[PDB]
């Protein structure tokens, strides 16, 4: 019919606010046809009609309902606090009682690996009773809300114990260590992490008074708590939330990148390969390739081949090869910047982050619209026209780029594609590939040249801006998106004091005082950190 | 003698009594493949490339292309049929001889991994 | 060869006259975006006298258009900046400089 | 050799990583969560105004932040998408946010200057007028009462839309939500709703951080794990066939 939900009811914009779920509704109307069903039902019953309500089939969705693939929070301190003798000891608070782990953890535990699952981490499990360490075994009990746990390490005997709101636990024997055999390492940092809707609290005793059960049971032991001594709040790193482009590692379990020297017939190329493809524990997801150093548009854009034409074009160019058995249809390639940072299990052109500024005169006449976006790619399996063998050649989508005017062009394989993009001046492209490895080889890099079109590393360098011959420094390697990196959380964050002033003024947000922070850009990454 | 033929003309070109010999093994996969009552589709896309379709060397480089889970088991005991097959004949071959066990006589699951490359390539390059 | 917006209106009543101190506190960006001079980060208001070959052509007539009080952005371009030689470690050949101006007092 | 390398190098600056003193920006945003889709009970036009009480334009050496916009999560969660918890970010760093200045549109860190009746940056006694419509994809603003020549357009409309403002220190802002909480001081476009009409029957409106960290005692600082997403936001109505 048109009806709206709303706050409250008026006819005349269709807006009736009991257009609330069953859950929410509001208790009067939910108790008249509550009552009137009751009875319609149970006079139904009364007809002789025995109505068999089906059994309660018990379904559980694991309360897993988190921003995509993430699932945990770690929490650690600074790696330069990793101790290596002596006795520690801090507190951890369990605000709301669920799947949480809490315990001591190497200065090499990586971010998006679940506590105690490595050899990286010495974390105790109370959703679940458990102890972790390259493994799960029962230990100890069950906390609750509110709870504290007492986590206290003895790096001279190699021990670990744990107390929940004072009392020790133990192992499914009398044992109290809960860990005894380890070496020194690199040390050992508090860290903890926090499942959905999980709430925790760090109290690493920096004021010794603030602890709750330290002196019921740590003090008289020998334990010291781990910030006695610091005059400075203790700098606590947790796990990015947000996927960044770091270079593939040379230790990587699938992802491999090997360099290709080009030949007096060839072109210096990028093959990216899947190191354990088609074996048990694959990786069958979008993998995000990106080039590390990006294409750079003009500051104002203007409004065989010739060597004077090719020393004065600002047009430059880049294959993609997408091999012999790779699926096109799972292949994208194009350009992307700065700001892409969408991770997503299942990738189309039709959902990548866009917007469309639209400036106008004082009349009201567009006298310019512009179209902003970060991903510039186009699918090679809807590129790809001829269909069947496509062994002649590899896939070739060829990446054209001008700086001077911002026009993105594609051509696959000798012929123009329709799809065309135009960015803003001053636009840092970055040439990137996204696919699904469905094949030990999935593409690769060539970065040769076409006719009357400059290489990659002529806009890519400086020196390079007017050689011709394409060329592969070491410094252009071949990155991808990954979750395994740390965030810093700030000492100090700006005083802003929010309060409702009145009914009719509203809510009043009020910040004073002066707070700054140094960055470090990096200047071929176009990114800034702390 | 001089190990030269004529065979390499185009397929188009072949006589048709040249060309039973090399869909019988296709014949006889399309019937290993349909007596297990396996129904075999197709989709748009293959229907539209039909729709649409010495001599220069064009390779079709069937080495990359990787196979499903659920296919490759599938092509498992599908080749453990081709190997079956081979064990009829050469079982014939023994009813000729009368008598000799031959080494591979032995069940599929008896076959080493390098014993079981004839299977392999066949099957799951049909199946590609 | 600089056009200007304001970003703060100024009293739009006075403006610089011949041989007359012109005040301004000043910030200097490329056009990349990166900084290379501000009068803030030394705390101190600049100082010139119009019209006398002190500082840059765009920065001259930027504020010789400029009013008191007033808040504006200068766009220079590289023939009245620095020319082609561009300045030596600091600004590279032909380059754009944008000028965050604010004129406080004419003395 | 030291005046070559200085002239050689320096200048550039693509090779050596360059330092820069920047402020922190903050954002807060209310309990709104509005969003568009197929088949569901949301209002697709809504309207909020906002109030610059007091604005230093040079807290410190560099110029003092303040953005008013809307801002966009990534899926349904509450969490605003493609951003960082901290740093010198605000509304429209990303393709997630979409801010007004005064004098540009902002929009995936890149600025556009946009016209207005009197340009002028955020000032003091500065009304701004925010109009968001979902139907079309469309983000306009008014200054003062005066409308601003652009408009946000065909943007992503997947998730959940809140109003929101960025900041460095020096503002005093006042939200004016509509209804109780604050009074308009200029009549919405027709057809457009005040913003607190979006508010849940048991929930209450109040204005919170937009991320989940603030300044605190540290020992008492709430670690949040992943939150769940906000699948009762959108009241779609699917029953059983029948
Ligand atoms: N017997 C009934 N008569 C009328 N409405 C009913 C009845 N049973 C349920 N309803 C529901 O109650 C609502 C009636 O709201 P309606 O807009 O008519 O009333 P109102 O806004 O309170 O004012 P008024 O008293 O003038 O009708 C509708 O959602 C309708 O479906």
């Amino acid at each position: 019919q048109g009806w709206t939900y709303g706050i409250q009811q008026d006819v005349k914009n269709r807006r009736n606010p009991r257009l609330v779920p069953y859950t929410l509704l509001d208790d009067r109307t939910k108790k008249s046809n509550k009552d009137s069903l009751r009875e319609a039902v149970r006079t139904l019953l009364g007809y002789g009609y025995n109505l068999e309500a089906p059994d309660q089939d018990h379904a559980a969705r694991a309360e897993v309902c988190s921003g995509t693939g993430e699932r945990f929070r770690i929490f650690r301190a600074e790696k330069t606090y990793a101790v290596k003798a002596g006795r520690w000891y801090f507190e951890f608070e369990t605000v709301t009682a669920g799947d949480m782990r809490v315990g001591w953890s190497r200065p090499g535990c990586q971010p998006d690996q679940e506590l105690g699952s490595d050899e990286r981490a010495f974390a105790f499990d109370g959703f679940k009773a458990q102890r972790w360490h390259q493994g799960n075994e029962h230990y100890g009990r069950s906390w609750q809300a509110g709870d504290v746990v007492g986590c206290m390490v003895d790096m001279n005997e190699h021990t670990m114990m744990f107390t929940l709101n004072g009392e020790i636990l133990l192992d499914d024997s009398g044992s109290e260590l809960a860990f005894k055999d380890f070496d020194v390492g690199d040390g050992f940092i508090p860290v903890c992490s926090l499942g959905v809707a999980q709430v925790g609290r760090m109290n690493f005793g920096k004021d010794v008074s603030t602890l709750k059960y330290f002196t019921i049971c740590g003090l008289q032991e020998g334990y010291e708590p781990f910030a006695v001594n610091t005059n400075r709040d203790i700098t606590m790193w947790l796990s990015k939330r947000l996927p960044q482009f770091l270079q593939v590692p040379s230790n990587h379990e699938h992802i491999e990148v090997t360099r290709i020297d080009g030949t007096i017939d060839s072109s210096p190329c990028l093959k990216v390969t899947q190191k354990s493809f088609g074996s048990q524990n694959s990786n069958t997801d979008i993998m995000f390739y990106r080039l590390s150093m990006p294409i750079e548009c003009a500051e104002v854009f203007s409004k065989r081949d010739d060597y004077d034409f090719l020393m004065q074009t600002s047009t430059y160019y880049y294959s993609v090869r997408i091999f012999p058995g790779q699926e096109p249809a799972n292949v994208w390639v194009g350009w992307i910047t700065s700001d892409f940072h969408q991770y997503d299990t299942g990738f189309d052109l039709d959902r990548v982050r866009t917007v469309t500024v639209t400036l106008g005169d004082e009349k009201g006449k567009v006298h310019e619209s512009i179209k902003r976006s970060n991903c510039y790619m186009v699918c090679a399996g809807e590129s790809m026209s001829p269909g069947q063998g496509r062994n002649n050649n590899g896939l070739e989508i060829g990446c054209v780029v001008d700086a001077a005017s911002g026009l993105l062009t594609f051509i696959a394989n000798g012929k123009e594609l329709s799809t065309y993009y135009q960015v803003e001046p001053s636009t840092k492209l970055f040439p990137a590939v996204f696919a699904q490895a469905t094949s030990p080889n999935v593409f690769q890099f060539e970065l040769g040249r076409i006719k009357n079109v400059m290489p990659l590393s002529a806009g890519l360098f400086k020196s390079e801006h007017k050689n011709p011959v394409p060329q592969c420094p070491p410094r252009l390697h071949v990155q991808f998106l990954s979750h395994v990196l740390w965030s810093r959380m700030p000492n100090q964050f700006l005083k802003v004091d929010v309060s409702r002033i009145s009914e009719r003024q509203g809510w009043l947000v009020q910040c004073l005082d002066p707070l700054q922070f140094m960055s470090l850009h990096i200047p071929e990454e176009n990114r800034s950190v702390d | 003698s001089s190990k030269v033929q004529p065979l390499m003309k185009p397929y188009k070109l072949l006589s048709e009594k040249e060309k039973e010999i090399y869909r019988w093994p296709i014949k006889e996969s399309l019937k290993t493949m349909l007596a297990w009552g396996w129904r075999i589709e197709r989709t748009r896309e293959g229907d539209s490339m039909a729709l649409y379709n010495g001599y220069s060397p064009r390779a079709i480089d069937m080495s990359n292309v990787t196979l499903s889970r659920d296919l490759h088991a599938m092509a498992e005991m599908m080749a453990e049929n081709y190997h079956n097959i081979w064990a009829k004949k050469k079982k014939m071959e023994l009813e000729s001889k009368g008598g000799g066990n031959h080494p591979l006589l032995v069940p599929y699951d008896t076959l080493t991994a390098k014993e079981k490359a004839k299977d392999r390539e066949k099957a799951q390059d049909i199946l590609k | 060869g600089v056009e200007i917006e304001t970003i703060s209106p100024g009293d739009g009543r006075t403006f610089p006259k011949k041989g007359q101190t012109c005040v301004v506190h000043y910030t200097g960006m490329l056009q990349n975006g990166k900084k290379f001079d501000s009068s803030r980060d030394r705390n101190k208001p600049f100082k010139f006298r119009i019209g006398k070959q002190e500082v840059i052509k765009g920065f001259e007539e930027g504020a010789a258009q400029m009013s008191l009080g007033q808040r504006a952005k200068l766009t220079c371009t590289p023939d009245v900046a620095y020319g082609a030689t561009g300045h030596p470690g600091v600004i590279p050949p032909n380059a754009t400089l944008i000028f965050d101006v604010e004129l406080l007092n004419l003395e | 050799n030291q005046h070559l390398i200085c002239d050689n190098l320096l200048p550039g600056r693509d090779l050596l990583l360059q330092t820069r003193l920047v402020n922190h920006v903050s954002s807060m945003r209310p309990n709104i969560f509005l969003g568009v889709s197929e088949g569901s009970a949301q209002y697709k036009k809504w309207y909020y105004e906002l109030m610059v009480d007091h604005t230093e334009p040079f807290v410190t050496a560099e110029a003092t932040h303040l953005r008013v916009g809307w801002a966009s999560t990534e899926g349904y969660s509450p969490y605003p998408g493609g951003g960082e918890e901290w740093g010198g970010n605000g509304v429209g760093d990303d393709l997630f946010s979409y801010g007004f200045d005064g004098l540009h549109l902002w929009s995936g860190c890149i600025a556009r200057t946009v016209s207005s009746p009197n340009q002028h940056l955020l000032r003091t006694d500065d009304v701004i007028s925010c109009c968001l419509d979902l139907s079309a994809p469309s983000i306009s603003f008014r200054i003062n009462g005066q409308p601003v020549q652009g408009m946000f357009e065909n943007f992503n409309i997947d998730g959940l839309f809140f109003p929101v403002v960025s900041f460095s220190a020096g503002i005093k802002v006042r939200f004016l939500l509509g209804g109780r909480h604050g009074e308009f001081k200029f009549l919405p476009p027709p057809g457009y709703a005040p913003c607190y009409e979006a508010v849940l029957p048991k929930e209450k409106l109040k204005v919170e951080h937009s991320r989940e960290y603030k300044q605190e005692r540290t020992y008492t600082r709430d670690l949040l794990g992943p939150t769940v997403s906000l699948t009762q936001a959108a009241f779609t109505p699917i029953p059983v066939d029948t």
